[PDB]
């Protein structure tokens, strides 16, 4: 397929083997950090990132201590830290918004295997953008991501609707049903799940 | 606006467009020690030597990648920090934006802290619009804030310097200092172009020294031992 696609799942128990291999894997998980709805570091280190991809780069936002936990849970993964986005947070007007007021946010940028054929140096490791609602993150890493790896498979962990875009692949609890096109992927999950949906 | 296609377009960096207490300075100014000095080769000097523990240390080694004698993270780790930290303290560790990123906060771990600010350094293009891991063009640098123990944002922004300077912003200092952490303060690999009011610095390329641990210590006797580097001085006679 290529038009967006989605599967309303719990990440914890979807065998996401199901799904192939992508490019590039973004996610945004709910770090449980010292409110709405949280993943414990455990089931973090347990998630089954390794299969996603044989070659590419993942993307994954942090704040507070997921700087360090998400450092961890990139190198258990089996990725190197390989660049740091910043996603300096303002807005309509330009203007950015415990120690410190916190200007920003950081998404981590682990490479594995051996990626070729990405265009490496495009784009800069800062973003400008407009701080939407709570948690939505920026949309213009869509455009760094598929400059960087244009027309190739992409998944994102923990999207919520209006994350869905063309080429990516959404999982999330918050999306509406299961919306899947590549003919591939439909096949892999009718095997795995005939009768729709299932747990651990 | 996508200010990320615009760079691509233009080479203007996205951080090109972002636009845009007095009492406390005076305090912090009548506070502060006589700027202290010391040239030391810090690879074959030992640091016990700077007494007493110190409250906030500021520590800008010289890494391979500011020049496009260099400290590997290798040299770096080795230093024995948690020897000269007081108890309570406080580190700003310069990181650069390779490995430094991870490798600086393995040493905030080994030196004993916890990092409890990420603070970044933003750099403008304005007047003038690749490391073979990097996936992006790297603009910023990482200035890693450590605790030990028990009005200002996370971001300076300022114009990249010219290539070969390797100073970083004197706003670091504000931020530290805006912190009222205490007044005993070391700057290791500081510069004859850095020292400051307040600070003691130490590095490999000072030309003249005056540096005197007895007289340190004599600013920090009694009644001034825990002063916060942000309140009156004691009256005295
Ligand atoms: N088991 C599961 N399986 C499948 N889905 C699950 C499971 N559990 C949960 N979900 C779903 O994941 C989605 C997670 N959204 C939350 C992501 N994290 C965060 N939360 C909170 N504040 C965050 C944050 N990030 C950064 N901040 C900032 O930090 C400060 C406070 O911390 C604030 O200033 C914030 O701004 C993803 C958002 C998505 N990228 C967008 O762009 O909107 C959401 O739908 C959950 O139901």
């Amino acid at each position: 397929l290529f038009p967006p696609q989605w599967i309303c799942c719990d990440i914890r128990y979807l065998d996401v083997s199901i799904l192939g291999k992508f490019a590039v894997v973004m996610a945004d998980p709910p770090w449980d950090i010292h409110p709405y709805g949280t993943l414990t570091d455990d089931e973090m280190r347990r998630l089954n990132i390794p299969v996603l991809q044989d070659d590419g780069f993942l993307f994954l936002w942090v704040t507070g201590r997921a700087m360090e936990l998400g450092r961890e849970c990139l190198n258990l993964w089996g990725y190197e830290r390989v660049d740091e986005i910043i996603w300096v947070k303002t807005n309509q007007l330009q203007r950015i918004i415990h120690w410190l007021n916190h200007g920003k946010e950081h998404c981590l940028v682990g490479v594995k295997g051996n990626p070729q054929g990405f265009n490496q140096g495009l784009d800069c490791d800062v973003i400008v953008a407009e701080v939407r609602s709570t948690s939505h993150k920026p949309d213009e890493i869509y455009g760094m991501i598929e400059r960087l790896s244009p027309g190739t498979r992409k998944i994102e962990l923990f999207g919520r609707p209006h994350n869905v875009q063309p080429n990516w692949i959404t999982l999330g609890n918050q999306l509406d049903g299961i919306h899947l096109l590549d003919p591939d992927v439909v096949a892999r999950f009718k095997q795995r799940y005939p009768d729709g949906i299932i747990s651990k | 606006n996508d200010y990320c296609q615009h760079f691509v377009d233009t080479g203007h960096r996205p951080q090109n467009f972002i636009r845009d207490i007095r009492l406390k300075d005076e305090l912090i100014a009548k506070s502060n020690t006589p700027p202290m000095y010391l040239q030391a080769d810090i690879e074959a000097f030992d640091i016990r030597e700077l007494t007493p523990k110190f409250d906030v240390i500021l520590l800008e080694p010289p890494l391979e990648e500011y020049y496009r004698k260099c400290w590997t993270w290798d040299d770096i780790m080795k230093l024995e920090i948690d020897e000269i930290a007081a108890p309570r303290s406080f580190i700003f560790l310069w990181c650069g934006s390779g490995e430094g990123l991870d490798l600086g906060r393995v040493c905030l771990r080994k030196w004993g802290y916890r990092r409890c600010e990420d603070i970044c350094w933003i750099k403008t293009n304005k007047n003038n619009p690749l490391d073979p891991k990097a996936v992006f063009q790297r603009t910023k640098e990482h200035c890693l804030m450590g605790i030990k123990g028990t009005v200002d944002i996370d971001l300076i922004i300022t114009e990249e310097p010219e290539i070969g300077n390797i100073e970083k912003p004197v706003e670091i200092f504000h931020i530290i200092e805006h912190f009222c952490l205490g007044r005993r303060r070391l700057h290791l690999f500081g510069r004859d172009s850095t020292i400051r009011p307040g600070w003691l610095t130490v590095g490999p390329t000072l030309t003249n020294s005056n540096y005197n641990a007895e007289t340190y210590a004599s600013y920090f006797s009694a009644p001034n031992s825990y002063l916060t580097g942000c309140t009156e001085e004691i009256e005295r006679l």
